[PDB]
RNA sequence: ACAGGUUUGGUCCUGGCCUUUCUAUUAAUUCUUAAUAAAAUUACACAUGCAAGUAUCCGCGCCCCGGUGAGAAUGCCCUCCAGAUCUUAAAGAUCAAAAGGAGCAGGUAUCAAGCACACCUAUAACGGUAGCUCAUAACGCCUUGCUCAACCACACCCCCACGGGAAACAGCAGUGAUAAAAAUUAAGCCAUGAACGAAAGUUUGACUAAGUUAUAUUAAUUAGAGUUGGUAAAUCUCG
């Protein structure tokens, strides 16, 4: 519908059979709702890893830059997304959780070691 | 020297190899049938429309490309061991854009080693077929390509079958493809069921397998028997220009030759039965001295 | 469970001669139109109900993929499609397991169908590009770098630390951050 | 149709139902039947069945005994029959009904 | 259909198949057409077959017909530009006429089968959706993944309230 | 290049209905539309007024109408372009002589 | 529709009514457990608790989601875009108000005439003509959300909210009254989406995961209901 203001967005809307999630990468308006209206559909993702192992992504690399390039924004989960992928360098926050899990994995360690003792 | 499948001498040689049969070209299919269509033709109409028949024909006839196999891919485009301690499970990318030639497309992955690697071309393929689905094709192996399937299929003496299942399934250059279109020339060799796929388009598989295994014995043999010279006449043709050298080749060519003296002395000069053929080169010949 | 057996018996041939199982079998309904399926199950526990099914009311019947003998009349000969249960008249649950049945069946060809001629993916087939073809790995690569300067863990100026702490002072939660660097653990 | 030994058919019947006219209506129409062998010997061409299965292949039912002719026949962009409205109903998917495309017992 | 006397003609399959498409100049058309002669005997059944195959495909073209008003008959076209073609169809058989205006204002075949290309490039086969657009929706479907719990229920591991009462405890 | 207008009725033909205003001609216009039940063809008819400067329309005149880039009144959207059979006296495209029905005035010769 | 029953002493013919198929509420009789979807009489009145915040000030957000179908023959479709915002080395992009019109668009003609509904002057707000709509349905009246990857409309009522009644859950839960119509006064921002943030991050009754209910499918652990003159599967003895 007419709205206010805000701006166009890439995101993740989410189709899901419940506790079977999955996402539709879409280039929406930031003020309509999560699943409803968009502008045009860019790729899907599949966050349930498959019979293979894999957690599948698909994105269209020509089409997320032709946006990108109309001054789109994306979300902090598209933003990893394409970070892994080496389309985008990788997101701050990523390595940061790196380093924040490493330190617990350290920490833990110390931990199991001073109750083994 | 430079021989191929594409070549002009190679395809119309397996051209007229492979024959026009318009009712096994064109015969009954499983699909959900609808009532036939009647129209009244002249003599005219009737040759024009069976000249369009077998114009549509050749086109159903053409045969699927051969090719050789590809090597596996290894290439890593980025290492960042931050990441391998997150210790998730693989992640695929794909490209989804509807301009590309799917061998142009990219496809990568990361793996839980916090390294970025290209798709190996197995995953490429089922990866593609899964965001451009194309039918025929499982998205996971179907189980036929078992040997006891295979076996079972074989017996049943529905190799065409088989040998339409691989061209849809998988892809041309690829492992399977190769192994299964191979192991099935094998098995009509050693039952000498050859005609099956006469007037298949899969007929060019068979005449170049055979000529690069280098065993002609049960195509020839079979063409004889058939009452058919000027396919084996052609099919020798095919084993001098797939081996210009050797003693066969350039002997039984340059002396001289035709029907009787190549196909007679490439009888001679191929050893695996020679017998074989030297009988059944008996025999058609003895059965135009009948009916001449 | 061996299935070829029951369908060359003299049993069976005396039973159903060659006319298929099913022929006889009539479903009997309310009205001019029978209900547009049949009926969920003929068998609960011990109780065979009423007039049952073709394929129920005679024990000795396997449903597998392996009798085609069995499988293949109820599919369409000429069509190679099934029926749906009314055309036959058997039970929802011994009609998915033919469904299911078929299918395995077909996998293993044991059946046939019908396979079309499929041209080849591709048109025109060149694994020389840049995709397929192993790329000039970066000059990053080569030496062992980062890919950026900022994958790398810099110990800040003390200058900074220290202002930053002045800044935040009652707030500042200060604990050490270098990165220990492998990972594995119990 | 089952005594007759006709195994394919579709048959819709408009009007009265009563069984006698019936069946005396089917009898005359099943005999009012014109055999391919008849229609090539009265129009003196042959006829060609083309099968959707088989694809473009010309396959001939009937030949005309006697003289095939050499003419060929006026091809109308524009042919003149009669048709009728629930045929044509039928093509364009205007066919709503619930009870047609109904699941029944076997033939 | 019954009535009507040449009733192939309202069906919808003489519709699509009338082949003619106008070129994006067309506006209106107008036929001017004659009752009485035999030299306008083409152009009447131009109006009575051909008419009613053109305007379907072109359904933003005005197409009015005058009868009678000018001893000889002729096609008039307004193109955009202010351009009036003057199409004189007179001995002419009706599929001549027919011919002759694919020929003037045409589409070449090719711009047609560009043409629709470019709007069957529009439904892209990897993306999901609801029946209507897309083919796949759910990702329920395709093989590999995870069946959808709807047909195949879950592990009782990947139940969210499993992980709860696990974390609880 | 910008003078448009936003009607899809960019070029018409229709016939002159009345006379009753100043430098106005009220013409009726009649498409064909295909009534879906019956698939067929009838005629649609619908009344658009036009700006005439030489207030030179006759009643029952065949007119062409042409798009006014700028609307006069809500309901003027167009302006009289060209006559293309003024009634009664019309000159056949084609020869360039008088007419009347089947018969030329003056005929070639 | 593959049709079937039913007019008469009987036969055709015409012609309604009904059966037979599928879905949805609600009721009665029964009812074991999971899983998944769906959850709804009421633009009647509402106790209480919550549904917007963020953030070095300022700023920005604050019917956006979410709810409803009250209204309006509303509208679908198609032109054309003011404005708002986003990106940015000034032009792109997303929404898109107003204004329009090829065509399509509920019933009713026992609603047949409406009563100024037109144009012309560019003179620069005055004059001049006598028109416009309409049986291809004007102008009425009656009922109504929809053509559905969504769109239209409302937000206590007086179409509109200055002002007036009067103090508003058609946000989430709940509750009176009403109706054949009965879900937790439930836990979390852990995922997504949104708002702010330079950022960690904070909030979110959106949503996520639950809870309740045979409302529908699926799986089994669960056996009951209806029928038995005919159409139409299926009966013996009593009263
Ligand atoms: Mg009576
Ligand atoms: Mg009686
Ligand atoms: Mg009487
Ligand atoms: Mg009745
Ligand atoms: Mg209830
Ligand atoms: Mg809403
Ligand atoms: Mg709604
Ligand atoms: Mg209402
Ligand atoms: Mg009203
Ligand atoms: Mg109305
Ligand atoms: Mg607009
Ligand atoms: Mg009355
Ligand atoms: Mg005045
Ligand atoms: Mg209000
Ligand atoms: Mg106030
Ligand atoms: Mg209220
Ligand atoms: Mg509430
Ligand atoms: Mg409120
Ligand atoms: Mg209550
Ligand atoms: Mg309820
Ligand atoms: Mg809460
Ligand atoms: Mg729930
Ligand atoms: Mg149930
Ligand atoms: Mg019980
Ligand atoms: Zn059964
Ligand atoms: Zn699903």
């Amino acid at each position: 519908r007419a709205y206010r203001g805000g701006h166009l967005t890439i995101r993740l809307a989410l189709g899901g059979c419940t506790n079977r999630p999955f996402y539709r990468i879409v280039a929406a308006h930031s003020k309509c709702p999560r699943d409803g209206r968009f502008v045009e559909q860019l790729g899907s993702y599949d966050p349930l890893p498959n019979s293979h192992g894999e957690k599948l992504v698909a994105l269209n690399f020509d089409r997320i830059r032709h946006w990108i390039g109309c001054g789109a924004h994306l979300s902090k989960p598209v933003e990893k997304l394409l970070g892994l992928s080496g389309f985008y360098p990788l997101h701050p926050m990523m390595i940061t959780n790196a380093e924040r899990l490493r330190r617990k994995r350290a920490r833990e360690v110390l931990l199991a070691s001073q109750k083994t003792d | 020297r430079k021989p191929t499948f594409m070549d002009e001498e190679v395809q119309n040689i397996l051209i007229k190899m492979t024959g026009l049969d318009l009712q096994k070209i064109f015969k009954p299919a499983l699909q959900e049938l609808k009532p036939p269509t009647y129209k009244l033709m002249t003599q005219a109409q009737l040759e024009e429309a069976t000249k369009q028949a077998v114009e549509a024909a050749k086109v159903r006839l053409k045969m699927p490309p051969v090719l050789e196999e590809r090597a596996p891919i290894n290439d890593v485009l980025a290492e960042d061991k931050i990441l391998e301690g997150t210790e998730t499970a693989k992640y695929v990318f794909t490209d989804i854009s509807y301009s590309i030639p799917h061998r142009e497309r990219f496809i990568v992955v990361r793996e839980p080693s916090g390294t970025l690697r290209k798709a190996s071309w197995e995953e490429r393929d089922r990866m593609i077929q899964v965001y451009f689905p194309r039918e025929g094709r499982r998205i996971l192996t179907p189980v036929i390509f078992k040997e006891e399937n295979l076996q079972t299929m074989y017996s049943q003496d529905q190799h065409v079958d088989v040998l339409n299942l691989c061209v849809a399934q998988f892809e041309p250059d690829s492992a399977e493809y190769i192994k299964i279109h191979h192991h099935t020339y094998e098995d009509i060799d050693k039952c000498g069921k050859y005609d099956l796929l006469r007037s298949t388009r899969h007929f060019g598989g068979m005449a170049w397998y055979f000529v690069n295994k280098k065993k002609i014995d049960g195509l020839l043999i079979d063409q004889i028997q058939r009452d058919l010279v000027s396919d084996a006449t052609s099919l020798v043709h095919l084993y001098h220009i797939l081996h210009p050298x050797x003693x066969x080749x350039x002997x039984x060519x340059x002396x001289x030759x035709x029907x009787x003296x190549x196909x007679x002395x490439x009888x001679x000069x191929x050893x695996x039965x020679x017998x074989x053929x030297x009988x059944x080169x008996x025999x058609x010949x003895x059965x135009x001295x009948x009916x001449x | 469970d061996e299935p070829w057996k029951y369908l060359d018996s003299e049993e069976y041939q005396n039973r159903y001669g060659s006319r298929p199982v099913w022929a006889d079998y009539r479903r009997n309904h309310k009205g001019g139109i029978p209900p547009q399926r049949t009926r969920k199950m003929c068998i609960r526990g011990n109780k065979v109900a009423g007039n049952p099914c073709p394929i129920c009311r005679d024990q000795k019947l396997h449903v597998d993929f392996r009798n085609v003998k069995l499988l293949e009349q109820f599919v369409c000969a000429h069509t190679g499609i099934i029926f749906h249960a009314p055309y036959t008249g058997v039970c929802m649950k011994q009609h998915k397991k033919l469904t299911q049945a078929i299918q395995k069946a077909r996998d293993h060809g044991l059946l046939r169908y019908h396979i079309p001629q499929v041209e080849p993916r591709d048109l025109d087939f060149s694994t020389t590009h840049g995709a397929v073809s192993s790329t000039p790995p970066a000059p990053t690569l080569v030496s062992g770098d980062p890919w950026y300067p900022w994958y790398s863990w810099k110990q800040p100026p003390e200058r900074e630390l220290s202002r930053l702490r002045r800044l935040y002072q009652g707030r500042l939660r200060e604990e050490s951050g270098p990165p220990p660097e492998l990972m594995p653990e119990v | 149709c089952r005594l007759i030994g006709i195994k394919d058919l579709y048959a819709k019947v408009s009007g009265s139902v009563n069984m006698l006219n019936l069946t005396r209506g089917l009898f005359l129409g099943l005999s009012r039947q014109e055999t391919h062998q008849q229609l090539a010997d009265k129009k003196s061409l042959h006829v060609v069945e083309f099968r959707e299965e088989c694809g473009p292949l010309p396959i001939v039912v009937a030949s005309p005994q006697g003289a095939l002719r050499k003419d060929p026949e006026p091809e109308d962009e524009v042919p003149d029959i009669t048709l009728d409205w629930e045929d044509v109903k039928a093509a364009q998917g205007m066919k709503r009904s619930v009870w047609s495309g109904l699941k029944r017992a076997a033939t | 259909p019954m009535k009507g006397r040449f009733p192939i003609r309202r069906t919808l399959q003489y519709l699509g198949q009338g082949d003619v498409v106008f070129k994006d100049s067309v506006k209106v058309m107008t036929v001017n057409y004659n009752t009485h002669g035999e030299l306008g005997e083409g152009a009447r059944k131009f109006v009575f077959f051909n008419i009613p195959q053109i305007q379907y495909k072109n359904p933003w073209v005005q197409i009015t017909m005058f009868k009678n008003m000018t001893p000889s008959p002729f096609l008039r076209f307004y193109l955009d530009s202010g351009e009036q073609v003057l199409v004189d169809v007179e001995s002419k058989s009706n599929k001549e006429i027919v011919e002759h205006i694919r020929k003037i204002l045409g589409k070449n075949e090719e711009t047609l089968e560009k043409e629709e290309q470019e709007k069957k490039q529009l439904s892209h086969p990897a993306h999901f959706g609801p029946r209507k657009y897309c083919l796949r929706e759910c990702m329920c479907e395709v093989e590999g993944q995870v069946p959808c719990p709807g047909l195949v229920p879950l592990p009782k591991e990947m139940t969210g309230k499993y992980k709860a009462a696990l974390k609880a405890t | 290049s910008i003078a448009r207008s936003s009607v899809h009725a960019k070029w018409v033909v229709g016939k002159v209905i009345g006379t009753a205003m100043q430098k106005t001609a009220k013409v009726r216009v009649t498409r064909l539309v295909l009534d879906p039940y019956l698939l067929k063809y009838f005629n649609k008819r619908k009344t658009y007024f036009a700006h005439d400067a030489l207030q030179q329309c006759t009643v029952g005149d065949i007119v062409l109408l042409k798009a006014l880039p700028v609307p006069r009144t809500k309901h003027v959207k167009h302006e009289l372009a060209e006559i293309i059979f003024k009634v009664g006296q019309v000159i056949d495209p084609v020869t360039g002589k008088p007419c009347a029905g089947t018969t030329y005035l003056e005929s070639p010769i």
